[PDB]
């Protein structure tokens, strides 16, 4: 009965993983999960080795498949998307930018301080470039501020180039580079531990955060006016839902038979 | 093989080798989808996949 | 079953947001909404970090997208529209103009007191300019009054220039500047709370009110004889209506498959 | 129908008419729109048959998810 | 369905640009606009591009064709 | 069920390939894609080599059919089309012209520096020819610059001959050859990896880029005032939409019979 119960648990875990995927069919930046299973084989010194029935089916690991999701077009300059490999840097507290998390959705806006923040009132981090200089001067990430008045002149339009630099043109016709969004990548994306709100944090199995610019090195490009939807396929999840239901019923039938064996002996 | 940005051709990073057994049924399963070669399994023979 | 029910709630929330936009396809000054969702991956000290599948989908922010709406032409000098960034200042009580709310529709007219009021008998606020002076003398917003007689001479026509100044010509041919409409702006329009009748009020997350003139600094211009329709797109809303239905049906299919699992064990 | 200088448009070059690369100025004449009515009407036709086809593709995908949803 | 919706949005933007040109058939000094579109191809480290289709169509830029107009 | 699932996966890919083709019906320079499928079959030493089904359908490769697309006439001298075989060379950064990509759409213009650039503000590469010399002197591609003042004389008209040379006449009546657009060819166009925005790059399977002039050797001609539309056929793609849907429904019917057959034994 313990072999069948392990089979029931494995299938039920598969249903919950699929149900989690289907539930997030609209959440931006979602990365689907895939349930992985392993085998059980326990043998002793005093156990016969030729006949080795399995111990069931063990849950190996719930994966976090990180393939690129499709893009939805909003025509909003503050909505951003990473086309390629890389994550946005988001800090919960403005004062400390080291306590930051990685995210893939780019639904950003400005708060009362004109800091580029996410939907959760968390601050997006970027590199500090001088208005006259070119590439990043100081590589330490800081929150991105789009001043209302620079001069003077008042902020009118904000646009992002393929290099991630946020550029603000003002009423005096002075275009000033306010910085570029910092892009973060890890050697092992699947090793990241999952927080809430479609955000990840660096772990021991996910390597160290690699701070870099967009469209540089191994990093992808940054596109404004776009968002990343879930990377799930409705057709795949629904069929997977069918297969695990068939698998669950077969394992429960095995559990039913094993019980009727014990009932049969109990009537001798 | 992997592709490096700004560079053509595939930079080879390694070579995968698979092992064959005369009697795969003699392998001892140790769980985690892993097998250990036993006397009945035979001597493991290695090589490049797709060949030999 | 809770993961599937979270998907149903998220899918139906997207329906309500879309249905609200479609219903308001004709209201003046309406700003469409976008329902944004986030993931739920909660954990504890005693839960495996390897074999837990997700908690469903969580609603984040039902935003209010503030892109400019299309303009309709009515050839009515009392109908106004803000071309650019800026809101109209509207006070419910004439005596107290500090208790005011922001609006985007300019369906204005004169009450029995010859005050420029909205459709809800709420007074429009403007700056007081001397008949001989130029720019605003006192920046305190006061209700706009167009006297029947000034001198005498009787009011004949009213027109608004790009600076927002209301000019009323009288029988004696005396052109007098009776004021200019006040324009209000906030750093974070997404943070504004929604009152009834397409009207907003300032919040702590939306910053403080910025009082200024039209076509000055970052403020847009004011056009008379025009009104703003809804900033929605019917084709986009009908497509999102379809996509939300499949996001609901799939979640109910996931809900259906889990009640059949429980029924299967209930018959052993 | 008015333009202003930007970063991508360079800086304004001030000059006289019929001097250097600048054109002449004619009084008593006005410039109409540079559109072609027949060209726009044909482009109207092409855009409608390119929106119908894309809506047809959107229908077949939807129909296919409904097919799986009834197994 | 997002690839199909990309085509719908691209086709609708072309229609809007054409409608803008027709509406300004009598405005003086108007310069016509032309909608330009591009492709979408997003691939990551973990996707096998050998057999993966496109992402739809995207807008390059709505242009501002500056050819000389006729004189009245 | 896995052979049935292979058919659903194969048919859905055919749907996505056709959907992407239809979506790019107006994008300039687009090359259509075709989905090619192969058989699956594997037999073990311990499996009967006669009485055993096959493994389903596996996608072979999504081709990139490079047949010439139709031409649209715009009467704009900066719009270029390659009639025949050849690609335009486009570099992202002006300083480094080695980092270049291939393209087919010819929507070019001049930036503030009067370099001939694409819509993505990327520099077209061309050969450097002396004003008095004839054929190309140095074969290394460089961004094409059209100086506003040459002498002096101011830029008046720019035209391109069948050789692709850019010729600028000036106020002083001096006809000067400013260079010719570089044309790039590959022995295997099918092996080109597809970047964003209808642009390709050289890979290991596509050979090495062959640089040459237009109307020379195997290269095609360059025509100004013309562009290339998509090379797709609306009638063919719409028919393929039906066939791929009929192929999908039959595979889901095959998948339904198997689920039904595991339920049948489950109730014995």
């Amino acid at each position: 009965s313990y072999v069948s119960l392990s089979g029931l648990s494995a299938a039920q875990l598969d249903l919950n993983t699929t149900s989690n995927n289907i539930a997030n069919a609209n959440t931006y930046g979602f990365k689907e999960s895939r349930a992985e299973f392993a085998d059980v084989y326990s043998n002793s010194l005093f156990t016969n080795a030729k006949t080795t029935p399995g111990g069931g089916a063990q849950a190996s690991q719930v994966a976090q498949q990180f393939h690129e999701g499709s893009s939805i077009y909003t025509n909003n300059p503050m909505d951003l998307r990473v086309s390629g490999t890389g994550f946005f840097a988001v800090a919960k507290e403005r004062l400390t930018p080291q306590q930051n998390e990685l995210t893939r959705n780019g639904a950003f806006h400005l708060n009362k301080e004109n800091y580029m923040v996410t939907a959760n009132d968390e601050f997006l981090l970027g590199y500090q470039v001088d208005p006259s200089s070119g590439e990043v001067s100081s590589y330490e990430p800081q929150p991105i501020n789009i001043p209302a008045e620079f001069g003077t002149g008042f902020l009118t339009k904000v646009d992002f180039d393929e290099n991630g630099s946020v550029m603000g043109t003002y009423s005096n016709g002075e275009n000033v580079t306010l910085g570029r969004v910092a892009l973060v990548r890890v050697p092992n994306e699947q090793g990241l531990d999952k927080k809430g709100g479609t955000q990840w944090d660096s772990t021991q199995f996910s390597g160290d955060k690699i701070w870099g610019e967009s469209n540089k090195g191994s990093f992808g490009t940054i596109n404004n006016g776009m968002l990343e939807q879930s990377n799930i396929d409705m057709t795949q999840e629904l069929v997977d839902l069918i297969s695990a239901q068939r698998n669950f019923q077969a394992n429960s039938r095995s559990l039913e038979v094993h019980n009727q064996l014990q009932q049969n002996i109990l009537q001798i | 093989s992997v592709r490096v940005r700004g560079q053509q051709d595939n930079q080879v990073v390694g070579q995968l080798t698979i092992t064959d057994f005369v009697n795969p049924g003699g392998l001892e399963p140790i769980g985690q989808n892993l097998y250990l070669p036993t006397g009945a399994s035979g001597d493991p023979q290695e090589g490049v996949p797709g060949l030999d």
